[PDB]
C-alpha cells in the first residue's frame, strides 16, 4: 500500500530483481522500440563537418519481471532517481563526436510503468553528429545528414531496435534554420553492420537539408556581374585614357581576386572542384579578356588601322554581353538537374 | 593469499596522518619527466607541458615485512594508491591542468624494503611565464616551473631536488624554439605567505632561445622589396609625376599596412620592440623618398634639382646598408 | 531539543520521509510558484543565435510532510547538505543549450522552511539561451527573447507552475548591456504544449530588447557618407583630368566593396534581405553611377558645340545628385524609424 | 595520545559534532574574518568585458564545538581530506561567470586549528570576474573592477563577513600586467544588499587600473601623423598635373579608412563615442579638407595669383590649427 | 541456478577474486593481445600539430581465476556495470593531448567471457594525438603520425602487449578525409623504451597519409600564372605613357605580396623553407624583374636619336621571347623535383 514500500518491493534490494541481467535471460531477444523527438536543430557548420541537435529519446519495451498487480490505475510515473536501479539499454550514437546530458536542477529523465509490464523511458541529450558534407554544387546543394543508432555491448541476436510507425521522428513546429530548411518527409531504413566480435543491431534516421539561395546569391553573385558591367562600360572609353583604362581593369581584376579569395576562405578546403568557384573563375577570365583585348587594340592602333580597331571594339562591345548572358543561362540550366 | 600482506599493511594504518608527524619533517625528492613540451603562445603568455611527475619519501609504516618475500620492489594499483597517504603538491604558476584517465588513472607504486615508496602521476600542464618581449626576434625566454606544498609547512615537510634527470627526453622536437641547457638556479624558492609561515619549494627554469627563420623569411624580405622599389623610384625621371608619386605612396601604404598587421599579431606590449623599430625605420625611409621627390619637383618648378636627385639616389642606399648593419650589430 | 535530533526526525533515516514521492500523492496536483531574479546579462551575439544569462531561481510550495511545530520561530534555515533528502521538482529549461551550476567553495543553494510546512528552495544557475533572432530592420532592431520554463516528468494532474506576480521578474538595479538596453516591461504567458508522452506545464517570461544605433551609426553610416561625398568631389573635377577622376571613382568603389564585405562578416548568413545591406548597396550604386556618368560625359566630349551641353549636363548632375541622396536618406530613415 | 582517537573524539562519528549546524546556533552570529591574497592577474580583455584572476582565499572564525586543550602546541594543521567533516561557510562570488578548483595531486586545501578554538581554512581558487568596463576616455582610461565576496544561504543577522585590517588584500611582488599597472592603493567597503527573500552580508574589494599609452600611442598615433605629413607634402606639390595630388589625397583617405576599420576590431562595440575615434574622425576631416581644398583650387585654376596665394595661406594656417587642436585635445584628456 | 549468483561466485564479494591482483601473480608475464578499429578520422589541421580520431579498443587475455565450467555454452557476456569489479590492464597512450570517454545513456563498454577462461573486453574512446608535422614539401606532402600504446603501472617484465596477426588494425570502409587520404599499407612495429624507473611494454601503430593536390593547386597556383601573363601583357604594352605600365607592375607586386601573406597565415609558423613559399618568392622575383626591366628600358629610352631606341625594342623582344621559355623550363624543374 505504501508507495515507497511498493517501489522497493517492485525494484531494489527487497525485490529479487537484478538490474544487471537483460530481460528474459537465455530466451528471446529484447526489442526496445525507440522514437526520437527533435527539439532544436541548427548551429550547423561546414568547416568541421558536423551539426548539433538537442533531441529527446524515448524507448519502449516490456519487462515481465516488472509486472505488478497492486495499483488499480494503469499509468504510473516514477522519480528519475529510481532509474539507475533497473535494467537499461546501452543505446549510443555511432557518429557521435561529442555529446552530454543535462543536469539542470535534476537529471531530466522520465520513467513510466505500464500495468502489464511495458515500460517507457525518455532522456534529453544534446549531440554533435558528423555529416559527410558534400559540396559539388555548393550554392544549390542538397545534403543527407544522418544519425546512426546502435547498441554496443549486446549482440543483435539478443537485442534488436525498431521504430513506432506512427511518426517515430515527430518534429516541433517553431524550429527554424539559418540558411537551411529541413524537408517534412524523412526516410527511415536499417544500417545493420558487422564487426570482428559479431554483428550488432543498427538503426538510423536520415534528414534532407536544403540551403536557400538568397544569402550567397545576393551577397557574392551581385558584385561579380557588377564588376562585369563596370568592364562593359570601360569598353566605351576611347584610346586616349589608356593608363586610366588599364588601371581600372587591373583594379577590377583585384576586386575579383579578393572576392574569390574571401569566398574560398569562407568554405573549408576541398579537393574536388566546387560549383561557384567556376563562377569566380569565369568572371576573372572575362575581366582578363577585357584587359587583354584593350591592350591588343591599343597595340594594333599604334601598329585603315583606326577603322579596323574601332570595328573590333564595337564587335567586342556587342559580343561580350551576349556571351555573358548565354553563359549565365547555360549555368543556371545545368545546375538545376 | 598475496593480497593479505597489503591488506594487513593498510588495516590499522591511518592515511589522515603524515609519517613522523611528531618527528622531523618528511623528506621528498622529485624527478620531473618531460614528455611532450607543447607549443608556447605569446598572446596568452602561456605554454603547455606534459610531464611524468615522480616522488619518493621514506615511510616507516609502509615497511614491507620480510615474512612474505622481502621484495626489493612491490607494485599495487591506483585504488591502493588512493587508499594510501600522499604528499600534496600544487604547481605555483599553473592556471589550467587536469589528469589522464584514458583507461584508468596513471599511477605507479614501488614499495621498498626500508619503507620508502615511489609514486608517479602523469598530468598535463599549461603554465604561465611573463615574456620579456623586448628584443623579440633575438630573445632567450626563461619560463619557470616550480613545486611547493600548500597544507604542510617547512617544519612539517620539505622538498629536495634529487641529483637526477631533470630533462629526460632527447626527441623533444619543439616547433619553434630549442633547448640546450637546463640548469637549475634559484632552485629553492622558499616562499612566505603572511599568516602561514614557511613553505618548502623546488624550482626549475626552462631556457628557450627563439630561432630566426620564420620572421627572417616572412617580413624582412618584403621590407627589402619595398625598399628596393623605393630605390627604383629614386631612379625615375623627375619630369613625370603621375607615376613616381603614385608608386611611392603605394609603397609607403603597403609598408605601413604590413607594419600594422604584423604588430597586431604579438601581444600588445607597452614598450618598443626590435621588429617595431625595423618597420619604423623602413617607413620613414619610404617617407624620405616621397619628400625628396616632392622637394625635387618644387625646386624644378619656378640651380637644377637633377643633381640633388642623383646625389640622393647615390648616397641614401649606402645609408640604409650601414644603418641595418648597425641595427643587426647592436642587437647581436 | 537538539537541532540535529530534530533534523533527523524531520528528514533522513528516522523520519519515514521518502524524497521519491511527490506531496499529496495520487491526489490533487501540486502548486509550484517560482520567480526568476536576473543578475547579469551579457555576451549576446548574433553569430550563434543565443545569449548568456546568470540568474537566480526560487521555487515555492508546501509539502505537508515537512510541517513541524517544535521551534517557536516561523523561519528556519538549513544547510544545503540536507537538500538531497527532501522532494524536489524536475524543473528544466527547454531551449537552454547546455548549462551548469556554480560549485565555488560550496554548492550555492539555499533552503528555507516555514512553520506551516511551506518550503523555499533557491539555486543559482547560469544559462546560454537560444533566441530565435530576427534581423529584418536590424539597424533599428527590436527583439523578443524568451526562456521556456517547464517541467519534464509530471503532467497536468501532478504538477503546476504559476508566478509570484509581485515582482516575478525582479531585476537587478545597476545592470546594463553593451549596444543594448532593456525595457522595464516583462510580458508573461504560458507555452503549454503536448507530446506523445502527454502534456507538461509551461511558464515563461519574454524580455523586450532593442539595440541602440549609436555604434552602428558611427562605424557604418559615416564611412559611406565620406565615400559618397568623395563621389561628388569626383563630379566636381573637369573632364580632361580623365585618369585622375576615374581613379578616384574606382578607388571609392574599392572602399565601398571592402566596407560592404566587412559589415556582412559579423551577422550570420541569412537569406532574407537585411536593413543595413540595402543602404550600403544603394549608395554603392550611387558611386557606380557617378563613375558611369563621368565615363558618359567623357564619351560625349569625344565639332565643339556639344562641349557646352556636356558641361550643362555635368552641372545638372552635380546639383541633382546631392538632393536625390538627401531625399532618399530622409525617406529611408522615416521608413525604418517607424 | 593516539592521533586517530584524538581526531575521532574531536570531530566525526564518535564526537556528537554535526557538520550541518552552524556554530552558536540560536545565538549570536559568527563575526568571521576573511582575507584574500593575489597570485596572478591576466587576460584583461574588453571583448568579453571581464577578467581572470588566480587568488587564494582564507577565512577565520571560532567554533566552540572545535575547542580542544589536549595538544600542547597552539597551532595545529590537519589532513585536507577531512575538511568535509566540519562546518564551513558558503562564501561565493556575486558576478563570477564560471570557475573551478585545482585538483592537482590533491585538493589544494589547507585547514589549521588554533588552541583556543579559532580555525583557519584556505582554498586556492581561480575566478573570472565581469567588470563594468567603460571606454569614454579609452587611451587615458582609469578602471575599477570589483569582487563581491558574500554569503548565500545565511541571513545577515545569522552571519556577517569582515576583513582583517593588516594587509587584507596583500598582492604578489613581481607580477606585471600587459597594458596595465595597478596602483598600490585598494579601497574596502560594504555592499550589504537586499532581496525579496531577505538580506545578506556582502563585502567589496576594488582595484584601480591604469592602462599605459605606449602600444596604442605608437601603433595608432604614429601612422596618423605620417598620413598628416603625407597630406602636407601633398600641399607642397604644384597645381599643374592633377593626378599626382589627387592620387596622394586618395591614398591618404584610404589610409584613414583602413586604420579606422582596423582600430575597433579589438575594442568592444559601444554606443557612446570613444576617445580614439574622435581623433580618427578629426584627422580624416583634416585630410578631407585637404582634398576638398585641392578640388577648389583646381576649379579656380580652370586668378592664378589668387590660387597660389590661397594655397600658401592654407599651407601655413593648417599646421597652426593642427597643433592648437592637438594640444587642446591632449590637455582635455590628460587633466 | 540463479544467473546473478554465478556472477557473484565467479567474481565479486562471494568469490575471493581480488581485483587488485593481476592474473598469474608472481609468475610469467601476461600476453594481453589487443587490436583496434578506426571509426572516423577528422579535424587534422597543421595549426596544432595534431589530429582527432575515434577508435575502438579491445584486449584479449586468459585469466585462470575467470575460468569457469558451469555454463554449457561457450561464449558469455556481462553487464558493463561490473567492469571495475575485476582486474583490468593499464593501457594508455603516450602522446595524449586530450582524451575522454563516451557517457551517452550508458558507459558504452563491452566485456565477453570465453569458456576456457580467456576474456574479451572492448571500449570506444576519442583521442586528439600530437602529429609531428613536417612541412618541407607541403603541397606534395607525405606524413605519418604514430599512435604510441604502452603500459604505465607495470614493467614489461610482468606485462606485455601484442597485436592479433590477423587484421589487428582493421579499418572502416566509408570513412574519408577533407583533402587527405590514408593509404592501405599501415606498418606495425614495437616501441619498448626505457626510463629512470624501469622499462615497460610498448606497441606501435603508424599510418601513411597523403593530401590531394587539387585545392592548394588551384587556389594558389592559378593567381601566379595569372600575374605572369599580366606581366607579359605589360611587356607587350608600349612605352610612351609611364604611369600605365608603372601602375600595372605595382598592382602585380601587390597581388604577389598579398597572396603570399594570405598563404602564410593558414600554415603554422615554421623556420625551414616550405615548398610553396619558394613558388611565391620566385614569382615575386619574376614580377620584380619585370618592373626592373621596364625601369631599365625607360632609362635607356630617355638617356639620350632612335638608335638606342632600336636597342630598347630589341631587348624588349628578347625578354618577350626569353621569359616564357625560362618560366616553362623552371616550372618543369620545380614540378619534377618535388614529385621524386
Ligand atoms: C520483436 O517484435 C517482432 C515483431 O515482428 C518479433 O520478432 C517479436 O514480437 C519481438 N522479438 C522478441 C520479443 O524477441
Ligand atoms: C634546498 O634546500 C635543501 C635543504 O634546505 C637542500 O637539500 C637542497 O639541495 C636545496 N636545493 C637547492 C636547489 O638549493
Ligand atoms: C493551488 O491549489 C491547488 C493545488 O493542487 C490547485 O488545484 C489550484 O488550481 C492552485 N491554484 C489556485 C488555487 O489559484
Ligand atoms: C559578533 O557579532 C557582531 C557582528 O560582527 C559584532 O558586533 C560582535 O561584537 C561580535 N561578538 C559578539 C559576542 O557578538
Ligand atoms: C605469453 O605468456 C606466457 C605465460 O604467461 C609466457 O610464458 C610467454 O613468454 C608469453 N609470451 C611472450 C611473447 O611474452
Ligand atoms: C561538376 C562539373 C561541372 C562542369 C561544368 C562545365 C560548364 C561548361 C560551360
Ligand atoms: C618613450 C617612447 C615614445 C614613443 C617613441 C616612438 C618612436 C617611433
Ligand atoms: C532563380 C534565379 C533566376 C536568375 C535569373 C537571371
Ligand atoms: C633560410 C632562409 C631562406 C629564405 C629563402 C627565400
Ligand atoms: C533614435 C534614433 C536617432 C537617429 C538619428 C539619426
Ligand atoms: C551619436 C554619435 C555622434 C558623433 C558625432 C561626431
Ligand atoms: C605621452 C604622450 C606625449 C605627447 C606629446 C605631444
Ligand atoms: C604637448 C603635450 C603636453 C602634454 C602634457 C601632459
Ligand atoms: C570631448 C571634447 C571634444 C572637442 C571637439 C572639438
Ligand atoms: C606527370 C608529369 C607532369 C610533367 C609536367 C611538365
Ligand atoms: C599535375 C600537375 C599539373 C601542372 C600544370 C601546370
Ligand atoms: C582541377 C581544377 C581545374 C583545372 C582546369
Amino acid at each position: 500500500m505504501s508507495p515507497s514500500d511498493f517501489l522497493d518491493k517492485l525494484m531494489g534490494r527487497t525485490s529479487g530483481y537484478d538490474a544487471r541481467i537483460r530481460p528474459n535471460f537465455k530466451g528471446p531477444p529484447v526489442n526496445v522500440s525507440c522514437n526520437i523527438f527533435i527539439n532544436s536543430f541548427g548551429s550547423i557548420a561546414e568547416t568541421t563537418m558536423d551539426y548539433r541537435v538537442n533531441i529527446f529519446l524515448r524507448q519502449q519495451w516490456n519487462d515481465p519481471r516488472l509486472a505488478y498487480n497492486e495499483y488499480p490505475d494503469d499509468s504510473l510515473d516514477l522519480d528519475p532517481s529510481m532509474l539507475d536501479s533497473i535494467w537499461k539499454p546501452d543505446l549510443f550514437f555511432a557518429n557521435e563526436k561529442g555529446a552530454h546530458f543535462h543536469e539542470i536542477t535534476t537529471d531530466n529523465k522520465l520513467l513510466r510503468i505500464s500495468r502489464n509490464g511495458n515500460v517507457l523511458y525518455s532522456i534529453r541529450i544534446t549531440l554533435t553528429l558528423a555529416c559527410p558534407m558534400d559540396l559539388k554544387n555548393f550554392p544549390m546543394d542538397v545534403q543527407t545528414c544522418i544519425m546512426q543508432l546502435e547498441s554496443f555491448g549486446y549482440t543483435m541476436n539478443d537485442l534488436i531496435f525498431e521504430w513506432q510507425e506512427q511518426g517515430a521522428v515527430q518534429v516541433a513546429d517553431g524550429l527554424t534554420l539559418p540558411q537551411f530548411i529541413l524537408k517534412e518527409e524523412k526516410d527511415l531504413r536499417y544500417c545493420t553492420k558487422h564487426y570482428n566480435t559479431g554483428k550488432f543491431t543498427c538503426i538510423e534516421a536520415r534528414f534532407h537539408l536544403e540551403r536557400q539561395m538568397g544569402y550567397y546569391l545576393i551577397q557574392m553573385y551581385i558584385p561579380s556581374l557588377l564588376i562585369v558591367i563596370l568592364s562593359w562600360i570601360s569598353f566605351w572609353i576611347n584610346m586616349d585614357a589608356a593608363p586610366a583604362r588599364v588601371g581600372l581593369g587591373i583594379t577590377t581584376v583585384l576586386t575579383m581576386t579578393t572576392q574569390s579569395s574571401g569566398s574560398r576562405a569562407s568554405l573549408p578546403k576541398v579537393s574536388y572542384v566546387k560549383a561557384i568557384d567556376i563562377w569566380m573563375a569565369v568572371c576573372l577570365l572575362f575581366v582578363f579578356s577585357a584587359l587583354l583585348e584593350y591592350a591588343a587594340v591599343n597595340f594594333v592602333s599604334r601598329q585603315l588601322f583606326i577603322q579596323r580597331a574601332k570595328k573590333i571594339d564595337k564587335i567586342s562591345r556587342i559580343g561580350f554581353p551576349m556571351a555573358f548572358l548565354i553563359f549565365n543561362m547555360f549555368y543556371w540550366i545545368i545546375y538545376k538537374i | 593469499s598475496t593480497s593479505n600482506i597489503l591488506n594487513r599493511l593498510l588495516v590499522s594504518y591511518d592515511p589522515r596522518i603524515r609519517p613522523n608527524f611528531k618527528g622531523i619533517p618528511v623528506d621528498v625528492v622529485v624527478n620531473i619527466f618531460i614528455n611532450s613540451f607543447g607549443s608556447i603562445q605569446e598572446t596568452t603568455m602561456d605554454y603547455r607541458v606534459n610531464i611524468f611527475l615522480r616522488q619518493k619519501w621514506n615511510d616507516p609504516r609502509l615497511k614491507l615485512p620480510s615474512d612474505f618475500r622481502g621484495s626489493d620492489a612491490l607494485t599495487v594499483d591506483p585504488t591502493m594508491y588512493k587508499c594510501l597517504w600522499k604528499p600534496d603538491l600544487f604547481f605555483a604558476n599553473e592556471k589550467s591542468a587536469n589528469f589522464h584517465d584514458v583507461t584508468q588513472e596513471n599511477i605507479l607504486l614501488f614499495i621498498f624494503r626500508d619503507g620508502d615508496v615511489l609514486v608517479s602521476m602523469r598530468l598535463s600542464i599549461t603554465l604561465s611565464c611573463p615574456l620579456d618581449l623586448t628584443l623579440f626576434p633575438m630573445d632567450t625566454q626563461r619560463c619557470k616551473m616550480q613545486l611547493e606544498s600548500f597544507g604542510y609547512t617547512t617544519d612539517d615537510l620539505r622538498f629536495i631536488w634529487q641529483s637526477g634527470d631533470p630533462v629526460q627526453l632527447e626527441k623533444i622536437a619543439l616547433p619553434q624554439f630549442d633547448i640546450k641547457k637546463e640548469d637549475i638556479e634559484y632552485g629553492n624558492c622558499t616562499k612566505y605567505y603572511k599568516g602561514t609561515g614557511y613553505y618548502t619549494c623546488v624550482e626549475v627554469i626552462f631556457t628557450l632561445r627563439r630561432q630566426v627563420g620564420f620572421y627572417m623569411m616572412g617580413v624582412y624580405a618584403p621590407t627589402l622589396l619595398i625598399v628596393v622599389l623605393s630605390w627604383l623610384s629614386f631612379w625615375i625621371n623627375p619630369d613625370a609625376s603621375a607615376a613616381r608619386v603614385p608608386l611611392g605612396i603605394f609603397s609607403v601604404l603597403s609598408l605601413a599596412s604590413e607594419c600594422t598587421t604584423l604588430a597586431a599579431e604579438l601581444p600588445k606590449v607597452s614598450y618598443v620592440k626590435a621588429l617595431d623599430v625595423w618597420l619604423i625605420a623602413c617607413l620613414l625611409f619610404g617617407f624620405a623618398s616621397l619628400v625628396e621627390y616632392a622637394v625635387v619637383q618644387v625646386m624644378l618648378n619656378n640651380t637644377a634639382a637633377k643633381r640633388i636627385d642623383l646625389y640622393a639616389r647615390a648616397l641614401f642606399p649606402f645609408c640604409f646598408l650601414f644603418f641595418n648593419v648597425i641595427y643587426w650589430s647592436i642587437y647581436l
